[PDB]
């Protein structure tokens, strides 16, 4: 096996040399160590055959960490390939050069680099402008010493668009992992000869050039008025990453538009149909288009007012896009879809999700908090689930109604009596805390209240931390508006979580309570039963010197992520 | 009438877990079929299938009223095939054990000794609240009996009648005493287990 | 008692189940799942016992196909062991040569043999041959 | 296609048809499925589950398949519903307290959307002591005559002796086939 | 800015991988299929994974999963894009997408993916042009990736000047189970197989709406397409001064626009549905279609998905026109049709019945999707008025198309 | 494969 | 003939706007 392979690979015969190679190749991919036999391929690498040599390269490259100190012998070969007249010859060599992950190497290479910089081919000018870039990330120093910049610099100004663009991307890569000292920026020249081969650089070229303008700050109006008619045209691109750069870059140029011009009107009318075509694309790129359309939301939001019916979830759709669109339906609901948004909610509750018939009620909610000329509705959409006899849908339904209690709780007295007997049997502590909270704070619509605390009183001492301070808190609430009926349920419930709870929290609050109760029943009412002031909802939007800097990052992992650049890289 | 041994094949060559989904409703829908129509002939092995099919993962409440048709057959192998569903799909919680209460007395009867055997193994192994109390004074009656093959099945039967009904004990004092004499070594084993259990 | 046996295959197939506790099909699959999960997740030197959900989940496995056991923490762990040997031999004897491929194929055969051979979790037939001697006159009967 | 065999094996008699049995604990339904079987009265426990047999008679094989009355019992008449053509009931006459529970279970039994293609088949049990109603007086009592679309024929049969069986059968017979 | 694209399987072993940056080690790969199973067995299953500081991310192929492992706050839509780009590569070149042709081309393979990208950034997605440098069965590269025409490869010599176009429709409806159509969208797609010699520049004129009123002929009908995106070959600058569509069409089979705007006519297909599901006892198909369509349109190959009970079986169909087969495998009655004239109406009605045991969980309510497929149909009545063939040495062009109607994301929601 | 094998190799 | 639509002439301009 290894020795035929050696043996094989030591002979005169091109025909063999090949079908080792293969061999070889299968092997690495089946997942063989073959880095043993890096060394017996080194004197078996100058081959006049293009097919072996590339064998030859990627075998070196990926065995070049393991033996950094076998790869001294490869040195003469990349050289004396430098200088090939086939140009596919020089890219492979170049692309090879740049992927030997050897301190020791890139010393040598300089040359050849310096060499192939002012390169004729546009291919072997791409591929030059990545193996600086590479040689670069490995050795930045190097990189300045070897005064690679001004090379990466001129290549922008000469002629091959993909060329061009291959350059630029390289200095943003540079400039991205520099320290801001020295930058790249040019002036609006370069910026309009950018533009000038923005319509000849290919699919790729495209994202390229626009990723120099994210960094570019406009000062003048007219300059941005030029740079949004030069950018208006790619949206109207099939790649769908051009149309997100595109779209990205309009966003950053509007921070500094004038809303009394009509370019704004304009840009805001042709960035609808844009949205509109990124939202029916592929199942992998629904996600960027959705988080992307969630972070320039809070930034327009009147862009996309009239876009409501694109949101609703497919049938088909996958879980990450259908949690997704409820989250832009939420952040995009308004009145005058209220109807639209309730219809899908309660089309959205009869699905097999469990996640997503909590997240469903959980918009519902949102939604119902955030809009108060919907609250009659969402409260029928609530009292419908729970009749639904969900368990899940129970709990989400006695969660919602707790929360819209403490938010809008003037006009929900009319429910009481509905959720006093809605199969209370349910143990989950966010539904049976809510249910407990509801009815200390709504103990007079329902004259049963003492009577439903009682089956609740059974295994108080052992429910929950949480819960067993909501019921202290009911009874409490119970005994200062109604004391007559709930006279010894007070001294019970003081006794059992004042001896026999041995909670720390629970026992001060307890204690406290029958302090208030020994000391002043009167003043309980004032003190206890007071009048809460509104209540301040978690403003859900991100911060606006967050939202500046994502609108530069978009189209970047920390878009998805909605995590700031430097705190989820490592 | 597709065997068992067709059905494993084919399963084994199906390559995505949702073709060997597919597959396995393909070969559920025919199984309903033919129990739908109240077949006969080939239900062991449409009841071998829908065991390998529930044991692969695959939803098999449908499959239940054919094991107790089965059970109160005639034949030998529709007879182990209907005790096989019973201890598989058949429990407590499932609540379809309660009708084959009559099948287990008619079979407790049973001059076969593997037919008899064989439901008591059943019993032991669904063992129920109710089911042992209606089936207690069975289990005793056949506990005094010389029976060496089946003296160790009452003993299981009557531990786990313990086990499930600890009240029941007391009716199981006088029919374990003398019998420590036992030549055979599972019958004098299985008295020791009852004797440590009570 | 032995809770439940199960047989499962290395990548995680299961050749064979048991369970002499009546518990939901749900938490039972989920209870068979973090099984294959723990016993996949083990090297071969974790001295094949695992004490789950206060649990003896004892494994060991002969072939590529592994077995377990679940019993309660009232008896000793070897005669769990001697246990499955000794059904592995009886159900060698009564096949010939078991491999995975015929497990699959006498499922039927298999549970037959496992009832005959425990029931309830106790041990029924303590005899190596007695056992098989039932189980060949049983399958002869047609 | 062709039915040459179809007919072939009319010519003999290929029709089997098929029965149920339904009714209260202790009404004679396990005697009475024992003498239509065998033809004596075999004393029985209580039908814990149910008995299933089959009867051969006038070329046609009329499967009969006891259902049990009792409390856990009684709502498990609808898994017997399936792939049932036939259903006979017991009647208790001699248990004044127990007629209204039966004829309030036949009321609900009877209320089945899958089961309307199955005539009424009541069985008059307990046919030997002075307290035993006529064959009208449990019909009216019962209300056979307001069940709309279905069937429904009185026997009496005395479960010591047996008479009547025989003019159920050729009914039940007469009901189902409508040939010669 | 992905580390390392590469191929796996479903069993997770790696098809292919290629490192293009080095940043992460290899070894990563085996911790996706861990992850990857945690997710979707907790619901947390995402097309792109993160394991530590380097996210994995990678999408669901035919057979494997191409996962693009990355480190940095690369741009994963340029990743998604790239992927794409490889996917269209690989389909063109490879007929199947499975492990048989995974480990059948990695010769051409491993060349393929060096040339394709390079330190993480894309260089060549041309499948055309990649084809001219790389083949499985070398010379310099083209010139044509050099020069600005990487879309139209010049020296092309055809016996003939052929081109087929394809006006497809997408009809896709979102009616609720209230009776009402919530999203009624309509898609178009001009896609042209363009087969001549040299490299024609193609000057496209429709009847668009803006184009009509633009010089004054917003009077009879025009399409007014909401979304409408133009092809890598389509010039943006000459659509964006005055809609004036010129581009070099591709050498073979390419879309070179597609619209894409909202429908408020009525469905071409009023499909009524009605469920007599007794509790447990049987079940009733009260499928009524209605063509809604002009009767001189017939739909060809119309497959109405009525999905069925779960656990029904002996299902009996009492229809009128078109056949009904009972798919297990798909647990739904497709209404089969061969061909369907506009205007008619076909009445279904199924019944069957169903296990005494109930179910132990809910199965859901999929909705009712229909593959009705009406060609030579113009719903939108946007009509091509020219297509300006011009070339350097002068050829006279016959080009062709066809409009065909098909049904898209056509859903019914049931009740 | 590794099936085939013998589970004691007896 | 083929499925979906026959393959029509086209024009190759607007001859109507000059
Ligand atoms: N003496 C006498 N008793 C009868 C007669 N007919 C019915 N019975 C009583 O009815 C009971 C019915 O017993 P079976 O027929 O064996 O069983 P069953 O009718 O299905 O009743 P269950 O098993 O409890 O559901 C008997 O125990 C008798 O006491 C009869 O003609 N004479
Ligand atoms: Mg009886």
């Amino acid at each position: 096996e290894i020795f035929e392979l050696k043996a094989e690979l030591n002979s005169d015969k091109k025909e063999k040399k090949k079908e080792a190679v293969k061999k070889v190749i299968a092997s690495m991919t089946v997942g063989k160590d073959v880095s043993a036999l890096f060394p017996d391929v080194v004197n078996c690498m100058q081959t006049d055959n293009l097919e072996l040599k590339k064998l030859v390269y990627l075998y070196l490259m990926n065995y070049a960490k393991s033996q950094p100190d076998m790869a001294i012998m490869a040195v003469n070969t990349f050289v004396k390939d430098c200088e090939d007249p086939n140009p596919l010859i020089r890219a492979l060599a170049v692309r090879t050069m740049g992927c030997i992950r050897v301190d020791k190497i890139t010393e040598y290479l300089c040359e050849p680099l310096r060499k192939c910089l002012k390169d004729e081919d546009p291919y072997v000018r791409k591929t030059a402008a990545v193996c600086v870039a590479k040689l670069h990330d490995i050795n930045a120093q190097l990189v300045e010493d070897q005064g690679f910049l001004d090379t990466l610099k001129d290549l922008i100004s000469d002629s091959n668009p993909m060329v061009v663009a291959n350059a630029v991307a390289a200095l943003s890569e540079i400039a991205e992992s520099h320290p801001s000292s020295n930058l790249l920026d040019l002036n609006p020249q370069s910026i309009n000869k950018l533009l000038t081969a923005l319509n000849e650089c290919t699919e790729w070229g495209q994202i390229f050039i626009l990723d120099c303008l994210a960094n570019y700050m406009p000062k003048d109006d007219r300059e941005a008025q030029s740079i949004c008619e030069r950018v208006t045209p790619r949206l109207s691109h099939a790649n769908s990453a051009v149309v997100l750069s595109a779209v990205k870059v309009l966003m950053k140029f509007m921070e500094m538009l004038s809303k009394d011009l009509d370019y704004y009107g304009t840009l805001l009318k042709k960035l609808a149909p844009p949205l509109v075509t990124l939202l029916s694309a592929e199942p992998e790129l629904q996600y960027v288009a959705l988080r992307n359309i969630n972070l320039i939301v809070q930034k327009r939001p009147e862009i996309l007012k009239h876009e409501m019916k694109v949101f609703f979830v497919k049938y088909n759709d996958p879980i990450y896009v259908k949690l997704e669109k409820l989250d832009i339906m939420i952040r995009l609901a308004s009145q005058a879809n209220i109807a639209q948004v309730l219809a899908e909610l309660r089309e959205y509750a009869t699905e097999v999700d469990v996640d997503f018939v909590r997240k469903a009620v959980r918009a519902i909610g949102r939604c119902a908090i955030k809009v108060e000329q919907s609250a009659e509705r969402c409260v029928s959409t609530l009292l419908d689930l729970i009749q639904t006899k969900v368990n899940y849908v129970v709990q989400e339904a006695i969660v919602v109604i707790k929360d819209i209690f403490r938010k809008y709780p003037n006009k929900y007295e009319s429910v009481i009596a509905t959720l006093c007997e809605n199969l209370d049997s349910l143990d989950e502590p966010e539904a049976r805390a809510a249910m407990i909270w509801i009815v200390g704070e709504y103990a007079e619509r329902i004259d049963n209240a003492d009577e439903l605390l009682e089956s609740f009183l059974e295994g108080f001492h052992d429910k929950s931390t949480q819960v067993q301070l909501q019921l202290l808190t009911a009874i409490v609430k119970l005994f200062l508006k109604k004391p007559t009926e709930t006279q010894e349920l007070v001294q019970q419930v003081l006794s059992l979580a004042t001896q026999d709870s041995d909670n720390p929290d629970l026992r001060d609050r307890g204690y406290i309570y029958w302090r208030l109760l020994s000391t002043d029943p009167v003043a309980a009412k004032e003190v206890v039963l007071a009048e809460k002031p509104l209540i301040s909802e978690e403003t859900d939007l991100i911060e606006p010197t967050l939202l500046d800097e994502l609108i530069c990052y978009i189209g970047t992992l920390a878009s998805v992520y909605h995590k700031p650049p430097s705190a989820f890289v490592e | 009438p597709i065997r068992l041994r067709e059905l494993i094949r084919t399963i084994r060559t199906a390559r995505t877990q949702a073709e060997e989904r597919e597959m396995i409703q393909k070969e559920c829908a025919a199984i309903r079929s033919s129990f739908r129509e109240e077949d006969n002939t080939y239900r062991c092995r449409n009841v071998a299938k829908l065991l390998y099919m529930h044991m692969l993962g695959y939803p098999a409440h449908f499959g239940q009223l054919e094991c107790l048709k089965l059970i109160a057959s005639q034949k030998f192998t529709d007879k182990r095939i209907g005790y096989l569903g019973a201890m598989l799909l058949l429990d407590e919680r499932q609540d379809v054990h309660l009708l084959m209460t009559n099948c287990i007395k008619n079979d407790l009867n049973h001059s076969t000794q593997f037919v008899q055997g064989l439901a008591l193994c059943t019993l032991g192994c669904m063992g129920s609240s109710e089911m042992c109390r209606d089936l207690a004074g069975e289990v005793e009656k056949l506990l005094k009996t010389s029976n060496s093959y089946l003296r160790k099945k009452a003993a299981l039967c009557a531990v786990h009648v313990i086990r499930k009904v600890p009240e029941l004990m007391e009716m199981f004092l006088p029919a374990t005493k003398n019998l420590l004499n036992e030549k055979n070594h599972g019958v004098l084993h299985t008295s020791v287990v009852l004797l440590t259990e009570m | 008692m032995i809770h439940f046996i199960l047989l499962f295959s290395r990548q995680g197939k299961l050749r064979l189940q048991k369970w002499y506790i009546t518990l939901p099909d749900k938490e039972r699959k989920k209870i068979t799942r973090e099984i294959v999960q723990i016993i996949l997740s083990r090297g071969h030197r974790t001295s094949s016992f695992v004490d789950w959900k206060e649990l003896k989940l004892v494994y060991k496995r002969y072939a590529s196909l592994y077995f377990c056991c679940a019993i309660e923490n009232q008896d000793n762990e070897l005669l769990t062991l001697e246990i499955v040997h000794r059904y592995v031999e009886l159900l060698d004897k009564y096949f010939g040569n078991v491999c995975e491929l015929d497990i699959i194929f006498n499922f039927e055969k298999a549970y037959f043999i496992l009832d005959e051979f425990i029931i309830g979790g106790e041990i029924q037939e303590t005899s190596k041959k007695i056992a098989v001697k039932a189980i060949e006159d049983s399958d002869m009967l047609q | 296609g062709n039915i040459f065999a179809n007919l072939f094996k009319g010519l003999f008699g290929k029709k089997e048809m098929r029965i149920l049995m339904v009714g209260l604990d202790a009404a004679g339904k396990t005697t009475i499925l024992y003498k239509l079987k065998l033809g004596e009265i075999v004393t029985t426990i209580p039908t814990i589950g149910f008995n299933v047999e089959t009867v051969e008679y006038k070329n046609i094989s009329f499967t009969v398949w006891d259902v049990g009355g009792q409390d856990k019992i009684r709502p498990l008449w609808r898994h017997y519903f399936q792939n049932t053509q036939g259903l006979i009931f017991v009647v208790d006459s001699n248990d004044r307290e127990r007629v209204n529970e039966a004829r309030e279970e036949l009321m609900r039994m009877l209320a089945e959307d899958e089961l309307r293609d199955a005539v009424l088949l009541v069985f008059a049990n307990k046919q030997d002591l002075p307290n035993a109603m006529n064959a009208a007086e449990i019909t009216d009592k019962l209300g056979l005559h307001s069940l709309r679309h279905r069937n429904w024929y009185i026997q009496a049969t005395c479960a010591t002796s047996g008479d009547g069986l025989y003019e159920g059968l050729d009914w039940l017979s007469n009901q189902l086939r409508n040939q010669k | 800015s992905a580390s390392a694209v590469y191929v796996l399987d479903l069993k997770g072993k790696v098809l292919i991988c290629r490192n293009y940056r080095g940043d992460v080690d290899m070894s990563e790969v085996e911790h996706f299929m861990p992850i990857l199973m945690e997710k979707e067995e907790e619901g947390m299953l995402s097309p792109i994974l993160a394991h530590g500081g380097v996210r994995f991310m990678w999408i669901k192929h035919n057979n494997l999963y191409l996962v693009a492992t990355s480190k940095k706050n690369a741009c994963v839509s340029l990743v998604f894009s790239f992927l794409y780009k490889v996917v269209q590569v690989f389909s063109e070149y490879f007929k199947e997408l499975e492990e048989e042709s995974i480990r059948d081309n990695f010769v051409i393979i491993y060349e393929l993916l060096d040339e394709l990208m390079d330190f993480g950034y894309p260089q060549t997605t041309d499948s055309k042009i990649l084809q001219e440098y790389i083949t499985q069965e070398a010379p310099r590269p083209p010139a044509t990736v050099t020069n600005a025409v990487s879309w139209r490869s010049e020296g092309i010599k055809y016996r003939k000047n052929e081109v087929f176009l394809d006006v497809i429709e997408a009809v896709n409806l979102l009616v609720s189970a209230n009776g009402n159509v919530l999203r009624s969208e309509i898609v178009g797609s001009i896609k042209m197989r363009v087969f001549l010699s040299g490299m024609p520049e193609l000057r496209l004129g429709l009847n668009d709406k803006v184009l009509f009123d633009n010089t004054g002929r917003g009077k009879s009908k025009s399409v007014e397409l909401e979304d409408v995106k133009f092809h890598q070959c389509v010039r943006l600058s000459r659509f964006e001064n005055d809609r004036t569509i010129s581009f070099i069409p591709p050498d073979g089979e390419f879309e070179l626009m597609s619209y894409r705007l909202n429908t408020h006519v009525k469905p071409l297909i009023w499909i009524e549905s009605v469920i007599e599901k007794h509790s447990h006892s049987r079940i009733e198909y009260m499928v009524k279609a209605k063509s809604q369509f002009k009767r001189r349109s017939t739909a060809n190959n119309v497959e109405i998905h009525i999905p069925v009970p779960n656990d029904a079986d002996s299902p009996k169909f009492k229809t009128t026109v078109g056949s009904v087969k009972w798919v297990p495998e798909n647990s739904e009655i497709v209404w089969s049709v061969k061909s369907f004239p506009g205007g008619k109406e076909y009445l279904m009605r199924a019944h069957f019945g169903l296990p005494s045991v109930e179910a132990e969980d809910k199965e859901g309510k999929p909705p009712i999707s229909v593959k009705f497929e009406i060609p030579y149909f113009t719903t939108s009545g946007i009509q091509v008025r020219y297509l300006k063939i011009i070339e350097k040495s002068g050829y006279q062009a016959l080009p062709w198309v066809r409009y065909i109607t098909q049904n898209g994301d056509y859903q019914l929601r049931t009740q | 494969k590794g099936e085939n094998t013998s589970l004691l190799h007896p | 003939d083929r499925k979906g639509g026959s393959y029509s002439q086209a024009a190759g301009s607007d001859s109507a706007q000059s």
